[PDB]
């Protein structure tokens, strides 16, 4: 698993929680989707108050249900 | 009084004297012979074991002592946590240390 996601010593004094035959896999998809959506997170979020919550309530509700943020 | 003509055996004394050991589990641990170890750790006590739950909890703290004792050699550790997870317990406070 361990080279295929690259795709003894080496690996049984790392830290991952436990050598079980799923938990490696998981907790690297964990991280990278959580890494991959917070990093285009900020990204969106990095983009007047009132005003500006006025005109954005005013487009269409299809596109407002598309918020990136909300997304 | 050594009326028997003695030398590096006297028996009276050699009983005095009687002090035998064998090979223990660090024997292999400790040169790092993993499944080896675990098998004639079995070999010898699991049998031998007369109260497997504490003998077991007892040799765990003996691997856990070897595995502290060697942190920056490599081998010493990998043995140790082999040894663990043959043994049948947790494998996180010996890889936290």
């Amino acid at each position: 698993y361990l080279l295929m996601s690259a795709s003894i010593t080496e690996l049984l004094q790392m830290c991952w929680p436990s050598l079980s035959e799923d938990c490696v896999a998981s907790h690297t998809t964990l991280s990278q989707q959580l890494d991959q959506v917070l990093q285009s997170l900020r990204e969106a979020l990095e983009l007047p108050p009132l005003s500006s919550l006025v005109e954005q309530a005013a487009q269409k509700a299809p596109e407002a249900e598309a918020h990136p943020v909300q997304i | 009084a050594w009326s028997h003509l003695p030398h590096f055996s006297s028996p009276d004394l050699v009983n005095k004297y009687a002090i035998v050991e064998r090979l223990n589990f660090a024997y292999y641990l400790h040169n790092g012979r993993p499944s080896f170890a675990f098998g004639t750790f079995l070999v010898q006590e699991l049998i031998k074991s007369k109260t497997p739950k504490q003998l077991i909890q007892q040799v765990g703290n003996e691997a856990y002592v070897i595995g502290l004792s060697s942190f920056h050699i490599p081998s010493i550790g990998a043995a140790c946590v082999c040894f663990l997870e043959l043994l049948g317990l947790d494998s996180l406070k010996l890889r936290v240390d």
